[PDB]
């Protein structure tokens, strides 16, 4: 209150900082931000745009739920006070982090009809469709099966357009890689939770039926009180185990994000793992899996609330599937209730978009211009088959910002592979070598054997590593094409022999 | 006939039993055997929530005669049955009456064996087919009299012998029959769950890039009847098939449908966000197998309506006609998108367009915008598209509008600029358009518009050497392009870092051939507010530029006009650069560069200047000396 | 004992990411046999090695024997979370080992040219420095470019003695293979041996090769 517009910036970002640990901190205390938020119009002309966007801040963090009329409240202020479309930007996105979806789609709506190229027009379509879809999702009910279906559906039906409008917004320039994967992941993922959904559901649909009949149901052959969701639910295991370590390429491909987005990403990669073993080790084999959830779990570690609040859901599922082990048979009476119920805690905490997301930071590449006997167009090169071949794959580092902001590239491991073009599949000479880059250039001699007439394909894979020691694939995998000859003095001898 | 109501799907597929009782009475008759195996066979889960729902099962349950037929279909063993099909299906790889008539008369173990042994043998066809679609005949499934009890037939088959009968299989192999599409709709919706499965399992299946073949018409409308049936999952199978490379007709008949089941006018259509992404997405495979869809679509001469392609495009005009009217404000940046997709089907894709088509680009591209950023974009994609076609542009008619249009912008390209406020990108780049015309970089002029426009298309150089003629003989000539480069808004904090060809090289061109001096046009005026604003590094265009224009404020440009001079910078204008700091480091440099060789020059050059007799002012002490 | 420690986290690590009841009772088996052969090899020093994690395992073994794996990883866990740091001893004036190849310099651009199929010599020149057994111990190896790694095996009297505990080592590596389109790096390094596996401990130097296919 007494804060002279000038430290209330500062002040605010400490708040922000300091409620970014304990949730107390900032549900109860509505109102009075609200209040400093009212007067600002009236308090400064110089720069208002600055604590207007920390306000802003500073009272989502507050909000944990949804908003009031302190919503439209804030929709007037920043109408009838100068407001930029760049700060209106600032506060949507703001809002967006935080997982207050509801704001989100309304201020992009408003900002839609703005901005000249139309790069900008769809990147901002996409991204209130992106939060409106988020916004249907909040809308759930704890234990009701059926509503669940209905929101997962509409909820993924905004999705498809967000992407749709997301791919169009990409451009040679800045192709939004990070971005346009992460989220297209994100509905993979929704859609394998509405195929389980819909699996455990059908549980009832006549399943008891098909094992009985098809074999006698004591002893069964198909499976331990076998049924035909037993092969739905090996499906979306699978599926489940495969979107899992499709989040590991995307985490080991983006290098880039700073040390938030990265534990956002491994926290997506935690929950599908979560689902799959839950399903694994309740539906399938349970004696099989036989193990304890003994370890360290639930320290108060985390960095962010969204993080605090799915490792308490995590710990939730763990506590209630390891006391549902072995209380049923597989037959999946009432496993079908703890999947449901893991599925809507999954789903209610509802999402945040992290920075990497918006605005990056840290460019670095990899240019890597191989330099073997160059060839102008794909016309495949020649290689007497009997000798050799040798590459000289050059390759340089670029950083456009500050070289290492967070990691810095260590070494380049080069992986070079070559395959039989016309058809192990010709896997003879696959190596690796780990080349240094010792002031922003490296260069490394390869030699690649093949005695074969066909074509061939080489590809060269770069896969930085940095200090602590990681793949963090990344690199161009350029491919170069290769032909090969023999001299017609050796043909002769072969066919003479 | 009739289709499961999505309605009725969607309560199967939440076994909402109440939304059973609210269903009519021809969806039960469809929805039986699911129904009745719920009702009668021993219940999977055992909880008294779904005890309850079997009572409304039950409930529901009465008014049908097929019920008692039903249960004497399940009465049947069906052990038995499996082994036999099994040796029977062993011995394929190594009746006097119609067989409808046979199913009729004879009885429901009868039955099962018959249509089990058709379904196989079928499955057997397509799996040696070896991909080549065809067509298989059988009375029973032609009969539409006994449609009904058959597909009944069929669901507790294909119920009861799930490893006999893998689901997708069964669909893959019922494709074949005349009315596969209507048996397998009734299939899925008997089994919720494996709706998504078997839309991978088709899609999977289909082919590449064929949308003529009998096949392929026969599976795209079949997932269109599954998408029907159940709108809301509709998406995903548009994403499966842009993902998996097949069907590109089904895939844009999916964003009809939904186009048309949504009605929002104020943003820009679904159709044209699709379409869009799909080339000009960063993708380079689906790119290539949409071109491909369109090129096959075009050589397709035959002018069918029903084909997706003409829906397509009938769709795209209509929704450019709606934006047509100047233009009105908040249109320009949709209009702007629909401009480029349609660059994008024409150029990255071959779409020959037709006559009214062109005649609606031409006036859309033709179209006055408001003076906003999102106008001057407009603008710039239009003369850019312009540029690239001229092929849209063929009669006299559209010539001389194209001609009016470029006359009225080129009074309002630096008004353009200054009314935005921003920088005018479209305002150097017509400078650069005219010096590259007048000096023959054909290839240059390619290389600007695909960079402007965002795609690589290629472009034949005599479509541009037409244009030529149109360009350099009376819109723009030497007088005008003289007019545009002194107005043109100066290179904002000018560096080596702003790469490409700044209007910076065209002055310095222009300097070169002296039209300035020609055509009495002050350039101090210009050349002083760019060294006041260049930054740090420096451009390495500057240096030069400074030499020709000293060597043009002293040597004249023809003899028989020595009156030909630029005139040299104020002193007073020097002094408040070197006033100190509200300059730069750079700012101030090339200033004392240019006065140094200035007055090097008028000593070295000093015998034309002496023949002229129009000595320039040499520069006072009081500023040689308060220079740092 | 710190070995033994290493060995400790490698099985806690693995333990941790492994649910196969059988392959971790199979790891926790190969532990125990460890530390019981390293209590008894080193069944002296032991009082010495006072509130060590060696020591209290030692003390607390028996009912790690009876326990399942399960619960034994558990324990090896805290056990190090509280386990305490030994106080290593300084000893008497010491030297570390220390290799450097003076021939071939290996910057020289020209190529070592020959004939595919045969064989080059390539005269191989070092200084070790404060080693002991050296002709028992230092091996050359030849990293080829291909990613073929072939270890030779200096002959005992390559190594002469100009000084106290400073040897020369002078020999022949014989290099081979088939026809190379242009020039490739080979890699010469000097390794040391233990009694199993081996220990880089000197700079590489790389050696420009050319294998000419034969002539008429």
């Amino acid at each position: 209150h007494s804060a002279q517009d000038a430290a209330r910036i500062l002040m605010c970002h400490c708040l922000a900082a300091i409620a970014m640990q304990l949730p107390v901190l900032g549900d109860g205390m509505l109102g009075d931000l609200m209040e400093l938020y009212k007067v600002i119009g009236r308090s400064a002309t110089d720069k208002q745009q600055e604590l207007l966007v920390s306000l802003a801040t500073v009272i989502f963090v507050a909000s944990q739920k949804a908003l009031s009329v302190e919503s439209k409240a804030v929709i007037k202020q920043q109408l009838e006070s100068v407001s930029n479309g760049w700060t209106v930007y600032r506060i949507a996105r703001q809002a967006s982090r935080m997982g207050n979806h509801d704001m989100a789609k309304e201020l992009y709506q408003s900002l839609l009809t703005q901005v000249a190229s139309e790069h900008f027009y769809f990147w901002l379509n996409s991204l209130k469709e992106f939060s409106h879809a988020e916004q249907c999702l909040t809308g759930l009910q704890e234990e009701n099966y059926s509503s669940a279906l209905s929101c997962i559906a509409e909820s993924l039906k905004f999705y498809h357009k967000g992407i749709a409008s997301l791919t169009a917004a990409s451009t040679p320039l800045n192709p939004l890689s990070f971005q346009c994967e992460f989220v297209k992941l994100r509905i993979d993922l929704l859609q394998a939770f509405s195929q389980l959904i819909c699996t455990c559901n059908s549980l009832k649909t006549s399943p008891p039926p098909a094992i009985a009949t098809t074999i006698a149901m004591t002893l069964g052959n198909d499976l331990q009180r076998c049924g035909r969701i037993s092969n739905q639910m090996k499906q979306s295991m699978e599926e489940f185990r495969s979107l899992a370590s499709r989040y590991g390429d995307l985490y080991q491909a983006s290098f880039d994000a700073d040390s938030a987005t990265l534990r956002n990403v491994e926290l997506q990669q935690q929950s599908c793992l979560l689902i799959s073993h839950a399903i694994e080790a309740l539906i399938l084999d349970p004696e099989s899996a036989s193990f304890q959830e003994y370890g360290s779990t639930g320290t108060a570690h985390a960095d962010s609330e969204y993080e605090r609040r799915m490792m308490s859901v995590y710990n939730h599922v763990l506590e209630e599937v390891e006391s549902l082990n072995r209380k049923y048979t597989p037959v999946s009476y009432m496993h079908t209730a703890c999947l449901c119920n893991a599925i809507i805690a999954l789903l209610k905490v509802p999402l945040s978009f992290q920075r990497y997301f918006f605005q990056k930071l840290q460019s670095t590449s990899i240019k890597l211009a191989l330099s073997p006997s160059p060839r102008n167009p794909a016309e495949p090169i020649a290689v007497q088959n009997n000798q050799q071949l040798a590459l000289k794959v050059e390759g340089v580092v670029q950083h456009g910002s500050k070289p290492g902001l967070f990691r810095k590239i260590q070494s380049v491991c080069l992986n070079v592979s070559s395959t039989l073009q016309s058809k192990i599949d010709n896997m003879t000479n696959e190596m690796e070598q780990r080349v240094e880059p010792h002031n922003d250039y490296f260069s490394t001699q390869f030699l690649l054997n093949f005695a074969i007439l066909g074509t061939h394909n080489i590809t060269v894979e770069s896969s930085v590593k940095d200090a602590n020691g990681i793949v963090w694939k990344t690199g161009p995998r350029t491919t170069i094409f290769v032909k090969s000859l023999e001299d017609p003095y050796s043909q002769q001898i072969r066919l003479q022999q | 006939l009739q289709f499961v109501s999505p309605f009725a799907f969607e309560a199967m597929q939440k076994v909402d039993v109440v939304c059973l009782a609210s269903l009519s009475d021809p969806e039960l008759r469809l929805l039986l055997p699911c129904l009745v195996r719920m009702a009668l066979c021993a219940p999977a889960d055992q909880s008294q929530s779904w005890a309850q729902d079997k009572k409304l099962i039950l409930r529901l349950l009465s008014g049908v005669e097929a019920v008692n037929s039903i249960v004497a279909l399940l009465s049947v063993d069906f052990h038995a049955l499996e082994q036999d099909a099994s040796k029977e299906q062993q011995l394929r790889h190594k009746l006097q009456h119609g067989l409808t008539l046979e199913f009729e008369h004879s009885d429901s173990p009868r039955r099962l064996r018959l249509v089990l042994s058709e379904l196989l043998a079928i499955m057997n066809k397509v799996s040696e087919s070896n991909g080549e679609f065809f067509f298989k005949s059988s009375e029973l499934f032609e009969s539409p009299v006994y449609l009904e009890e058959a597909a009944d037939v069929l669901c507790i088959l294909q119920a009861e012998l799930p490893s006999l009968l893998p689901i997708v299989d069964v669909a893959e192999a019922l494709l074949h029959v005349r009315n596969g599409a209507w048996f397998l709709c009734l299939l899925v919706a008997n089994v919720p769950d494996s709706f998504n499965e078997v839309c991978r399992g088709l899609i999977k299946n289909g082919e590449r890039q064929d949308e003529e073949s009998l096949g392929g018409r026969r599976r795209t409308d079949a997932l269109r009847f599954l998408c029907k049936m159940n709108p809301s999952q509709a998406l995903k199978v548009r994403g499966m098939v842009v993902e998996e490379c097949h069907l590109p007709g089904l895939g844009v008949a999916l964003t009809l449908d939904h186009t048309k089941n949504e009605a929002c006018e104020d943003g820009v259509s679904d159709l044209v966000c699709f379409v869009s992404g799909l080339l000009l997405g960063t993708n380079a495979k689906v790119r290539t197998w949409f071109g491909t869809f369109i090129r096959n679509g075009q050589q397709r001469k035959r002018e069918t309506s029903s084909s997706v392609l003409w829906q397509m495009r009938r769709q795209l005009l209509l929704e450019l006609m709606g934006i047509l009217p100047g233009l009105k404000e908040e249109h320009v940046v949709k209009a702007s998108a629909l401009l480029r997709l349609y660059c994008a089907l024409m150029g990255i894709a071959g779409l020959k367009p037709t006559e009214e088509e062109a005649e609606q680009l031409l006036q859309l591209m033709t179209s006055r915008p408001p003076a906003t950023p999102a106008g001057v974009r407009f603008v710039s994609l239009s003369f850019c598209m312009l540029l690239a076609f001229s092929t849209l542009v063929s009669t006299p008619e559209q010539e001389q509008l194209m001609v009016v249009w470029l006359s009225w912008m080129i009074k309002e390209e630096a008004y353009f600029e200054s009314t935005s406020g921003v920088s005018a990108s479209f305002g150097e780049m017509l400078l650069l358009v005219a010096m590259y015309f007048h000096s023959n970089q054909l290839s240059a002029i390619i290389d600007l518009v695909c960079s402007t426009l965002g795609m690589k298309i290629v472009i034949k150089p005599s479509s541009l050497s037409r244009m030529k003629t149109i360009f350099t003989q009376e819109i723009f000539t030497e007088q005008v392009v003289t007019a545009h480069a002194v107005r043109v808004p100066v290179t904002s904090n000018l560096s080596a870092n702003i790469t490409g060809f700044l209007p910076i090289h065209c002055i310095y061109q222009l300097l070169r051939s002296r039209s300035f001096t020609k055509h009495k046009v002050s350039i101090k005026d210009w050349i002083y507010r760019q060294l006041c604003e260049t930054s740090t590094p420096l451009h390495p265009q500057l240096l030069p530029l400074i030499d020709v224009y000293i060597n043009s404020i002293l040597t004249p440009a023809s003899k028989s006009n020595p009156e030909a001079t630029n005139q040299p910078v104020t002193e007073q204008e020097i002094l408040n650069i070197f006033q100190g700091q509200r300059f730069s480091i750079t700012a101030q440099l090339l200033v004392l560069y240019y006065i140094l060789s200035y007055e090097e020059a008028l000593l070295a050059n000093t015998k034309t200047l002496a023949a002229m007799q129009r000595k320039p002012k040499s520069y006072s002490s009081s500023l040689m000396d308060q220079i740092p | 004992h710190m070995r033994l420690q290493a060995k400790a986290l490698q099985l806690i690590v693995t333990a941790r990411t492994t649910r196969g009841l059988d392959p971790l009772f199979g790891m926790c088996e190969k532990f125990l046999q460890e530390v019981d052969f390293f209590q008894r090899y080193f069944i002296a020093d032991l009082p010495h090695l006072q509130d060590s994690f060696v020591d209290k395992l030692l003390d607390l073994m028996p009912r790690l024997m009876t326990s399942k794996p399960a619960e034994v990883v558990k324990i090896l866990q805290t056990m190090l979370r509280q386990s305490a740091f030994l106080h290593l001893p300084l000893p008497e004036q010491i030297h570390k080992a220390s290799a450097t190849i003076i021939e071939p310099a290996g910057e020289s651009d020209n190529p070592l040219r020959f004939t595919s199929g045969l064989v080059v010599a390539l005269d191989v020149d070092a200084t070790l420095e404060h080693v002991q057994d050296p002709q028992n111990t230092v091996k050359v190896q030849v990293l080829y470019p291909d990613g073929q790694a072939q270890m030779i095996h200096p002959k005992p009297a390559d190594f002469r003695n100009p000084g106290p505990g400073r040897h020369r080592l002078i020999t022949q590596v014989y290099l081979s293979h088939t026809a190379w389109t242009e020039a490739c790096q080979v890699e010469v390094r000097l390794l040391l041996a233990y009694n199993e596996g081996t220990i880089p401990f000197s700079k590489p130097v790389k050696v420009y090769i050319m294998p000419k296919p034969a002539r008429r």
